[PDB]
RNA sequence: UAACUGAAGAGUUUGAUCAUGGCUCAGAUUGAACGCUGGCGGCAGGCUUAACACAUGCAAGUCGAGCGGGGGAAGGUAGCUUGCUACCGGACCUAGCGGCGGACGGGUGAGUAAUGCUUAGGAAUCUGCCUAUUAGUGGGGGACAACAUCUCGAAAGGGAUGCUAAUACCGCAUACGUCCUACGGGAGAAAGCAGGGGAUCUUCGGACCUUGCGCUAAUAGAUGAGCCUAAGUCGGAUUAGCUAGUUGGUGGGGUAAAGGCCUACCAAGGCGACGAUCUGUAGCGGGUCUGAGAGGAUGAUCCGCCACACUGGGACUGAGACACGGCCCAGACUCCUACGGGAGGCAGCAGUGGGGAAUAUUGGACAAUGGGGGGAACCCUGAUCCAGCCAUGCCGCGUGUGUGAAGAAGGCCUUAUGGUUGUAAAGCACUUUAAGCGAGGAGGAGGCUACUCUAGUUAAUACCUAGGGAUAGUGGACGUUACUCGCAGAAUAAGCACCGGCUAACUCUGUGCCAGCAGCCGCGGUAAUACAGAGGGUGCGAGCGUUAAUCGGAUUUACUGGGCGUAAAGCGUGCGUAGGCGGCUUAUUAAGUCGGAUGUGAAAUCCCCGAGCUUAACUUGGGAAUUGCAUUCGAUACUGGUGAGCUAG
């Protein structure tokens, strides 16, 4: 199952933005209603939480960006528990390492939903070899190309020009004209963004 | 009498088999006294296909111990590729 | 390389039949202060050179009656 | 029995016993002459009813209907009681 | 490279407070059940209760190359109403005798507190088929099934007379080994069948030669089983004495084998507070769940051992049984009957009735791995491999994506016009995973037959055995396989619990200690954020909740790790038995204690590094671990033993 519905209460409630539109237009722009909850007694920021309310407020903001479920993030935390290093680090790495999101960050697909939309529906191959699981987890040295039917899209012409807006990440390089790319390593605490806080989510899952 | 044999394990329609030698008389995947050797039909990859202890396998066969027509086969065909 | 125990006779009544007492220490499994145990152990003694109170060594044998499994080897100490 | 062999097993088991317990009463009557001559007590006459008790205990051992074992057992004692007759 | 890294609290006694102490909650787990809801795939699991009773089908056969009969097909030859007859050699089949198998594989946990199981050892044993080696396989005889006659019974099946073959049975002869021995000697076996053939003979159809499969005697190996010892293995003293074959010995018997295993005498021993006897409960282990650990609970699915087969008592055959689908006897129950006489045991697979909260199809194939028979061809196999049913569990996927606001309509609240539903919707532009339709298509099959060649054995090129080569055939239940490629169009696909605190998420209506809720503390007696509905929201998601059960939190049986003046808890006070503990110095011993080496500690399971499944579950290679036990060699500080000495007790 994957979450179906509106993106931008989604986003209110946590209270940033979460990246869930192309970004055409700003989120102010599309939403007139941020730093408001969703509900009827919704209020501003500066509401009082406890460190319960804290941590879990965290935890369904970090999910929620990945669109990953709650077994399988219980699941990754214990597989990254298990690994040696820094949990939130390897938690970290897991989620990035996803192939869906590869692909986003690869700028074929202008969201997470349309990448893992192109993904499930066997328009990407792997190594030679059409996948179609969004939670294939991606290794270093990898080659990500576009089917060749898949090419001569609209939707992926307009999401490799939206890419150019922002900043191809270092661990991956794109041929553009040829529709390929290839992920190097796992990217470390810093090349990702450091507002997000993973303590909170470790001392909720090792409660 | 002592038999050399293949023991199935593994999953559905994957199969793998242990070679072991055994009293017949014991169930197929029970009880045995020596297991010397692996077999993977369907090995891909850097799988291995067939490993088999020749020594073990020779020792076993001096003592009157009767290798099942498989188990032949495969000892005669580990015997040519090494 | 024969199991062989000693021990101190405690009967000499039965003919060509002695019993002995074995002791051992060990420590108690969970509150870990040791113990001693005691076995008797019936053993033949064909000669009836044993007695009670002397100190005996006996060694494991074939059966020779439906309690006796050991056999006397030699009279460390006399009483 | 259910089925045609298991009655054909039944049948030949019964025709065996029958035999087997003819040769086997064969072999206990010699070993009682034996032993009523011992308690005869003349040495001659126990010696030919060993001699005579022997050869009967050896052919039904090797027909399998005792123990070679236990026919050795047999002749060793019938043969020592015997020598004590002097 | 690595094989581990691990421990949280809260509520409730009182007008406050601190302590003590119970009760309750937050976690993990399940062979689960129930309520609402429900798309797919992979891999697993599926009568825990009545060891209750069972309709019906299947679950153990095979060998004519051991043997005599007996059948029904064709062919050939003869004749003649002429395509029909009668004769003759080969090809097939099998009721009976006989061999091997039926003691395996499969099911269940009733009984069993030790004849069982686990760990470590031992000597006095047997062992079909398999491997190695040695010596043989000569010559006779009497029977009995089948068959024929008679007879009983509707039958089912019984009974009585007369024949007959054999690798069926029994003498005689011979004996490298073998058994007994008084060391002189004595005793004991066996069976033939098949393939091919040069020469020779053939009393006429074989001898003979050779090669296989067989059979007899014996020694080793391997495998399997029997027997013995030591240490461990749940409660009860509101169970304290138990035992006369009992404990030991001698003569004899008995077993494959030690042994009161049995028997006749002789003696009075044997066990017990370190728990005998009696009594309740219980299959045991590898393991599984939980726990920081120590511990606690547990023994489905997988593997090893044990025991049982409607209830009890026996033995036969056999290498092996006291034998689930064998025999005899007794008992209870059920069935057929013509009343003469008979039959049966699902705790094998499927299935029925019943019980229960609750657990599935009266399916396919021997293609694969094994098992039985056979020289082979091949036959059997409810083991097994597959398929069907069930959200029971774990893992994965989908139910669409982007855009779209002077914020449409409608719903809910209100300080009555705003807020919220909400980019949510409509609208616009796209995509086709999975399901549906069409086409193609691995692997699970190594092999076997045909041809040819080489090497052995032989007198032989023949036969047989072991190998090589290329080609051609033949071999898949799953199966419309996995997988790949095309067509259609968003088209086929979201619910459940909760929102006073413990604990993330609030308002309005309806009712008024009523209806009702409730795990604990407690809500409702006209403004209910706690009852019912609605709006909104929160948590999960093909699932969500409740009930039941185990460990944890519980330092709440405290070994790790608690207490006894007043909270529960020092016997009314002495003496004393078993037991526990015990002053200083010295010599010796090596029992406790410590160290090394060797053997063992099954596999699977847990953990680590890899490999194959589109990923994951799952499968799998190698390690680490199995904290234990036994033997043997060392050390002597402390404890114990022994000898000597001392005076502070």
């Amino acid at each position: 199952a994957r979450y179906i519905g509106p993106k931008c209460k989604l986003s209110r409630r946590e209270g940033t933005d979460l990246q869930l539109k192309s970004g055409v237009k700003p989120f102010d722009v599309k939403t007139k209603k941020a730093n408001k909850a969703p509900g009827q007694h919704g209020q501003a920021r500066g509401g009082k939480q406890s460190e319960y309310s804290l941590q879990l407020r965290e935890k369904q903001k970090v999910r929620r960006i990945y669109g990953v479920l709650e077994r399988q993030f219980s699941n990754y935390y214990k597989e990254a528990a298990r690994v040696k290093g820094a949990t939130g680090e390897n938690l970290l790495k897991l989620l990035e390492s996803r192939l869906d999101n590869v692909v986003y960050r690869m700028g074929f697909g202008s969201t997470r939903a349309e990448a893992r939309q192109l993904v499930s529906h066997r328009s990407i191959t792997l190594n030679g070899r059409r996948v179609n699981i969004a939670s294939i987890q991606v290794k270093a040295g990898d080659v990500i190309a576009v089917h060749e039917g898949a090419k001569q899209q609209l939707r992926i012409k307009n999401a490799i020009e939206l890419a150019a807006q922002r900043g191809i990440p270092a661990w991956i390089e794109v041929d553009h004209s040829k529709l390929e790319g290839t992920f190097k390593a796992a990217p470390d605490r810093s090349d990702l963004p450091a507002e997000i806080n993973e303590s909170l989510i470790v001392e909720l899952y090792s409660k | 009498m002592v038999v050399i044999r293949l023991a199935r394990g593994g999953a559905k329609k994957r199969p793998f088999y242990q070679i072991v030698v055994t009293d017949s008389r014991n169930a197929r995947d029970g009880r045995f006294i020596e297991r010397i050797g692996f077999f993977n039909p369907t090995a891909q990859g850097q799988a291995e296909k067939l490993r088999l202890d020749a020594d073990r396998f020779a020792h076993w066969v001096s003592q009157g111990a009767q290798p099942s027509e498989r188990v032949a086969s495969l000892a005669a065909q580990a015997k040519k590729a090494t | 390389t024969v199991r062989t125990l000693t021990g101190k006779v405690v009967s000499d009544k039965m003919d060509k039949s002695i019993v002995v007492l074995i002791e051992r220490r060990v420590q108690h499994p969970l509150y870990g202060k040791s113990i001693r145990r005691s076995t008797k152990l019936h053993a033949h003694d064909e000669n009836n050179v044993a007695k009670i109170g002397d100190v005996v060594t006996i060694k494991e044998s074939r059966p020779i009656s439906k309690t006796k499994a050991w056999t006397l080897v030699e009279v460390v100490e006399a009483a | 029995a259910n089925s045609a062999q298991a009655k054909k097993r039944a049948r030949q088991n019964v025709k065996a016993r029958k035999h087997n317990a003819s040769l086997r009463s064969m072999v206990r009557t010699y070993i009682k002459r034996t032993l009523s001559a011992i308690a005869g007590g003349d040495y001659a006459v126990a010696t030919e009813a060993y001699k005579k008790a022997v050869p009967v205990i050896d052919r039904m051992a090797d027909k399998g209907i005792i123990h070679k074992n236990k026919a050795a057992r047999h002749k060793s004692r019938l043969n020592a009681q015997v020598k004590a007759l002097a």
